[PDB]
């Protein structure tokens, strides 16, 4: 027995790109988890299939901590049933989906006067992801009858565009870190 | 029964300015669009220039476009003519005339009597 | 909803001058507005993409600012050919919706209407029905009268007006008049004319003819 | 690019319409694709969108009757359109939008015109304005068509096939009180080629099948 390193995942410096979300694999160990959700610096805290009180009376295997950045008003995306460029080309939850999805504003670390480029969405994509599929391919995307040939242009797009994250975006602009917990639930 | 008074004009130097004047009693003007006319020996009846409405524009002729100004006072029930740039080619009689409809569709009813403007 | 209201509905102006739409919309969508310009029957063509780039070959001319909930299309030199009408349209958050627009006519000089009549040809004739056409080229301001009188009696609600765009090229209008009467009503009267009261028009111009005479 | 409208015209109100949007230059099924109406007279509307992946989204005023579908074989674009009402009677177009700000993408189609409303088609009359010392002044001369009673919208009008278009002045159609579309196309040329030049008009009407060809002399 031993308590889960949430710590390295939900205060880590960096957080990757939600086109190339980041997983944690965790074996069964013990969380207080109520202590979590009674945490006032998570904004978004949306359970499925389980109560968040009663997370540690669950029997799993490996709990994964998928996370990554996206905007405001695409929060809404990360949940179960969803659609949009985020729940189809980027990262995609499944109907049965057991588990928490947790955010919070990040606009005081990852927005730069100037704007911060470095986070990435997925924009063009010829089907939608399966759920916990990623995708980190460079592609030019072929949105034409004429082959592209790894020339960009028109009818021929970089799949993947870079947020503009400015601190005087307005909220549904500004960039959440979302934690999505999943369970493999014996 | 009402009568467009006009006031102004004369020997003018050549190039230079004048102001004319056309004055209207027993109706007001702030509901109504008055225009102005020009008759030179050879031509008869040319355009010069109008004004719609206190919240509008004025608009003018294809030879005298920029080079006019036409002012309105609704509150004294005249509506003068600013005039500058007076080439030779103008030396007309000036007149002044009233529309008679509120759509602005030129109802031309009532006229002026003419003022003599000659250039050198 | 996000309902954009885009004011002025109609800010006609000279060719040369300056150029202000403002388009607002009721929640925030950051910078995501995207300004199209439609010419009178063709389709709406991309000027402004983001509130603030440029398209792919658009003059350079126009210009896009503002962030937020308000925003801003400016034409630096108004032109002959910018005559068309503008929206305003959000497409980031569904459902997308456009602006009321813009109706971008033309102010200019004063140009008096040539005024031409038609009598009704011998092919309609024959159809039993009569029409006459009385037509208005090429003047400013837009605002004209056309008043049908057959043997002196002036005619009302059986003729109907058609006004085209205003012309790119000199600014101008035209306008079209068609009076129509059963081939028996047309027979019974002799002089068919249409009077034409514009602001170019010193007196109110009147062209006509008499029916079965050259 | 070349985006093509059609399958539009007149359909009886709560009928069924298809209208297809035919695709060059472009792949259909990898491309955000937009279908767009605009009411006579009105601004433009958005209908209904469809994403790469298929993703699609509709009005609220026309959800759960409109149906946009995409087809790979023909690189068409597909709206199905059921339960049509007299506010549908507009011009629909298909196109391709910018996404992600990206320039040069945005494209659009001619537009379809389509009318919801219970009449019936009649191919419009062709009648000559001839031109004459009445309709001659300041060196020219005024010529025209007058393209009476048809329905529905719209018309085409050229002069000599195209050859004549400096001067032409075809007017929007009005509703006559039978219901029936009226227009007149006129075209201002020099008085000295009436008696030498041969002037044609050339009206087509498509939802009827309606090709004239009116040639327009003087007589006076």
């Amino acid at each position: 027995t031993n308590l889960c390193p949430f710590g390295e995942v939900f205060n880590a410096t960096r957080f990757a790109s939600v086109y190339a979300w980041n997983r944690k694999r965790i074996s069964n160990c013990v969380a207080d988890y109520s202590v979590l959700y009674n945490s006032a610096s998570f904004s978004t805290f949306k359970c499925y299939g389980v109560s968040p009180t009663k997370l540690n009376d669950l029997c799993f295997t490996n709990v994964y901590a998928d996370s990554f950045v996206i905007r405001g008003d695409e929060v809404r995306q990360i949940a179960p049933g969803q659609t949009g460029k985020i729940a189809d080309y980027n990262y995609k939850l499944p109907d049965d989906f057991t588990g928490c999805v947790i955010a919070w504003n990040s606009n005081n670390l990852d927005s730069k006067v100037g704007g911060n480029y470095n986070y990435r969405y997925r924009l063009f994509r010829k089907s939608n992801l399966k759920p916990f599929e990623r995708d980190i391919s460079t592609e030019i995307y072929q949105a034409g009858s004429k082959p592209c040939n790894g020339v960009e242009g028109f009818n021929c797009y970089f799949p993947l565009q870079s947020y503009g994250f400015q601190p005087t975006n307005g909220v549904g602009y500004q960039p959440y870190r979302v934690v999505v917990l999943s369970f493999e639930l014996l | 029964q009402v009568q467009l008074q006009e006031s102004g004009g004369g020997l003018v130097q050549p190039g230079g300015s004048l102001r004319l004047s056309c004055a209207a009693s027993g109706r007001t003007i702030s509901r109504y669009a008055m225009s102005w006319f020009r008759q030179a020996p050879g031509k008869e009846r040319e355009f010069v220039a109008v004004a719609r409405r206190s919240g509008d524009g004025a608009f003018y002729a294809d030879s005298v476009q920029g080079r006019f100004t036409v002012s309105r006072d609704d509150a004294k029930n005249t509506v003068y003519l600013q005039m500058n740039s007076l080439k030779p080619e103008d030396t007309a009689v000036y007149y002044c005339a009233i529309d008679s409809d509120t759509f602005y569709s030129g109802s031309y009813d009532y006229w002026g009597q003419g003022t003599q403007v000659t250039v050198s | 909803a996000i309902q954009l209201t885009q004011s002025p509905s109609s800010l006609s102006a000279s060719v040369g001058d300056r150029v202000t739409i403002t388009c607002q919309a009721t929640h925030d969508i950051n910078k995501f507005l995207n300004w199209y310009q439609q010419k009178p029957g063709k389709a709406p063509k991309l000027l402004i993409y983001d509130a603030s780039n440029l398209e792919t070959g658009v003059p350079s001319r126009f210009s896009g600012s503002g962030f937020g909930t308000t925003f801003t299309f400016t034409i630096s030199s108004l032109q002959p050919e910018d005559i068309a009408t503008y929206f305003c349209h959000q497409y980031e958050n569904i459902p997308p919706i456009f602006g009321p627009g813009t109706k971008v006519e033309i102010k200019r000089t004063v140009a008096a209407p040539s005024v031409f009549i038609f009598p009704p040809s011998d092919e309609q004739l024959k159809s039993g029905t009569a029409s006459v056409v009385c037509l208005l080229n090429n003047f400013y301001p837009r605002e004209a009268k056309v008043q049908w009188k057959v043997d002196n009696a002036l005619q009302s609600g059986n003729s109907q007006e058609s006004v085209t765009e205003q012309d790119s090229k000199d600014s101008t209008y035209s306008l079209s008049s068609t009076l129509t009467l059963s081939k028996a009503d047309y027979e019974k009267h002799k002089v068919y004319a249409c009077e034409v009261t514009h602001q170019g028009l010193s007196s109110p111009v009147t062209k006509s003819f008499n029916r079965g005479e050259c | 690019v070349q985006l093509v409208e059609t399958g539009g015209g007149l359909v009886q109100p709560g009928g069924s319409l298809r209208l297809s949007c035919e695709a060059s230059e472009i792949i259909v099924s990898a491309n955000y694709m937009t279908w767009v109406r605009q009411a006579p007279g009105k601004g433009l509307e958005w209908v209904s969108l469809i994403y790469p992946g298929g993703t699609t989204y509709l009005s609220d005023s026309l959800k759960g009757r409109f149906t946009v579908s995409r087809d790979n074989s023909k690189n068409t674009m597909n709206l199905e359109m059921n339960s049509l009402r007299a506010g549908d009677t507009a011009v629909y177009y298909c196109a391709r939008l910018i996404v992600g700000g990206i320039a040069g993408m945005d494209v659009w189609g001619q537009g379809t015109t389509v009318t919801v409303s219970s009449a019936s088609t009649k191919g419009p009359s062709v009648f000559p304005l001839a031109p004459s010392s009445k309709s001659t002044s300041g060196g020219t001369a005024a010529l025209g068509c007058l393209v009476k009673d048809y329905f529905p919208e719209p018309v085409t009008v050229s002069w000599n096939s195209g050859a004549l278009t400096s001067g032409v002045h075809t007017f929007p159609a009005v509703l006559q009180s039978s219901g029936l579309y009226s227009l007149s196309s006129v075209v201002t040329v020099p008085s000295s080629s009436l008696g030498t030049q041969t002037y044609i008009c050339n009206v087509n009407h498509k939802p009827s099948n309606t090709k004239v060809d009116k040639r327009v002399e003087p007589k006076s």
